[PDB]
């Protein structure tokens, strides 16, 4: 029993976070195989392509106490690319994935090449995601397990000014209409992540909360139309499909609970919470619900 | 209703 | 910026954690060194759960009745004894990635990340409290018992729970790593209740405090109190009572924002009588206690 806010064990990347040094701008760097990827903002309306006339010593990359030799550096969208003369001994089993909105993913928040703490993100509908970040955290680095293989999805870069944060997959290219420039950004109206907050009622039900449960059911297009009202995104058909065991776990057909989420909004929740929240959660995908209810590891 | 979590 | 339930680094748990079976009965185990840690239970059978006698269970015991598995490696048990709810397996390696590590028993409020674990491998990792009651809110399967709570200050892993059980209200009860249960529960599945639980004051005001230091200040109002006043007015919510210890440890959040001690219980009591009509504070419409005060000041600026 119990739902916790969940993060993948971090520790295979953990081994894979180095220190990148360029004259005053220090950040963190992922080193996997003989390579160290980061913001390419550490070479810093700036031409970065015109800065990296520096030599390979300029970069110091440091990995605990040992200095890595730089032997080569290239630029791939917002992310640079450092070869060293080592491969890190400790990389995992990885791959390089862009999610998309309303996906979750662990953070290993960094300072100085060393993690410091460990969360539970979403990327939102607004491309942003709301995480905890302070100076010094760009190339801190967002990730899932799959089996048994790590798939990387995103590098943080920048805090924009409500106090959300933006950043790049592993190939560079930014989540959401933001640049790596101080301009002027702004996170974008936000919309609730509705296929989440679904599993997560599933979740609650799984844990023996069920007063929102009631007895009438609907349509996805009659849903729909009540939760765009709402800003709530649209729940699809593939969304049902993936709801598709909680739903046969608890006997709440999908489009049942949907009936009782499309209460939960007009309504509100009249005082009462749900696993311990008194807003509808939304940054639990059903995969996570499923993961942790049924103790999914990772090796 | 009180359970150890060991598995068996 | 930003506010999260953030979890240490799980990596140096991770490479301690081991899978200990017992005839049918498997849990987790930690090993650290050359000794394996583990709750006792492993050793009962199914059916005498309810008044096990483990001294008696132990002694019947060959060390060649242990079996514990690291990863795909068999480690040979060469001693075992037991201390309080614990089971300490001597075995005739040393674990490699020992980190540096201490044992500690927590008081209720503190805060710590549980790697939960089954077979001795990683299932996740997330931020759990020491409850007034002495039970925490955890999320725990069968398999999970064994798993631990620790936090990781600086470069030394402090072990401070050890997961044992499931009370009936879905909360958990365990040990710290000298065997030693908190609160009044023990390992034997006899009926048990955790008493009614309370809200940890001071973290409420350590989080309000996160709140102002992220730029929020909604909440605030132009009254003071008295601590006894105060007092008076939490336990009426279930909160469990300020001290003056308290005070003095809000001391530095209170100098960082300027909102004296006294003032923000003030801003409390006004909260807990008018709800948040609608609004947030840190993302959350209702009053978060599972910060310290530390947390709070290792998270934020
Ligand atoms: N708080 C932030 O995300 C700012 C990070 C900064 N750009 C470096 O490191």
């Amino acid at each position: 029993s119990g739902f916790r806010k969940m993060a993948f064990p971090s520790g295979k990347v953990e081994g894979c976070m180095v220190q990148v040094t360029c004259g005053t701008t220090t950040l963190n760097g992922l080193w996997l195989d003989d390579v160290v990827y980061c913001p390419r903002a550490v070479i810093c309306p700036n031409y970065e392509d015109l800065l990296i006339r520096k030599s390979n010593h300029n970069f110091l990359v440091q990995a605990g106490n040992v200095q890595l030799r730089v032997i080569g550096h290239s630029m791939q969208n917002c992310v640079l690319k450092l070869k060293v003369d080592t491969a890190n001994p400790k990389t995992p089993k990885y791959k390089f994935v862009r999610i998309q909105p309303g996906q979750t993913f662990s953070v290993l928040a960094c300072y100085n090449g060393s993690p410091s703490g460990v969360y539970q993100c979403a990327m939102r509908p607004n491309f942003t995601i709301k995480g905890s970040f302070l100076n010094g955290s760009a190339g801190s680095v967002g990730f899932n397990i799959d089996y048994d293989c790590v798939s990387f999805c995103y590098m943080h870069h920048m805090e924009l000014p409500t106090g959300v944060h933006a950043g790049t997959d592993l190939e560079g290219n930014f989540y959401g209409p933001f640049v790596d420039r101080q301009t002027a950004q702004a996170a974008g109206t936000d919309t609730t992540i509705t296929v989440n907050v679904l599993a997560w009622l599933y979740a609650a039900v799984i844990n023996g909360d069920r007063w929102f449960l009631n007895r009438f059911t609907t349509t996805l297009n009659d849903f729909n139309l009540v939760a765009m009202k709402y800003n709530y995104e649209p729940l699809t058909q593939d969304h049902v499909d993936i709801l598709g065991p909680l739903s046969a776990q608890t006997g709440i057909a999908v489009l049942d609970m949907c009936a009782s989420l499309k209460e939960l909004l007009q309504n509100g929740m009249n005082g009462r919470t749900i696993l311990g929240s008194a807003l509808l959660e939304d940054e639990f995908t059903p995969f996570d619900v499923v993961r942790q209810c049924s103790g999914v590891t990772f090796q | 209703g009180v359970t150890f979590q060991s598995a068996v």
